[PDB]
């Protein structure tokens, strides 16, 4: 027997079952950066202006 | 009577006016010392919004399945 597969032998990415559970957190898989809080909330005009050596509004 | 009433303003008006200017520039000075404190602290902590130097973006890492051998 053994019909020859020819040009259709491969590619066609194969689907396969395995009993072993997939590895989680593969390789090192360290802790997260603890990201920085994003800016939120309605903001109104600034207070009294440039605040500089002078120049109010 | 004539001079005072037509040409001048009561010690009331001037007085409380100075109360207001002292409000204004008071809280300004305070909040200036605040921002110097903040920006002073930010270079050390790097927490908040002001000082951010962008790293390389994770958007493109190409998570795709690759040539199998490893990595
Ligand atoms: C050039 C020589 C140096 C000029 C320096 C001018 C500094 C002005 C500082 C005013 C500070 C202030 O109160 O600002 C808030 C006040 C807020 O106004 P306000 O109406 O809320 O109450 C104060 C009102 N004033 C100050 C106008 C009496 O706004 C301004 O002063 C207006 C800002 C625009 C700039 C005005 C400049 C006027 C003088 C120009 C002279 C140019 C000469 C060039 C050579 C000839």
């Amino acid at each position: 027997g053994w019909v020859r597969p020819d040009l259709g032998e491969l590619s066609k990415v194969t689907k396969v079952k395995t009993d072993r559970p997939l590895p989680e957190n593969p390789y090192h898989s360290r802790a997260r950066p603890e990201p920085n809080p994003e800016v939120e909330g309605d903001l109104k005009p600034a207070r009294h202006g440039s605040r500089l050596f002078f120049w109010t509004m | 009577r004539w001079i005072a009433r037509t040409f001048f303003d009561a010690p009331e008006k001037n007085y409380e006016r100075t109360m207001a200017i002292l409000q204004i520039e008071s809280e300004k000075a305070e909040l200036r010392l605040k921002e110097l404190e903040v920006r002073r602290l930010m270079r050390a902590k790097g927490d908040g919004p002001w000082f951010q130097y962008p790293t390389i973006d994770k958007a493109l890492i190409d998570h795709s399945p690759k040539a199998t051998p490893d990595n």
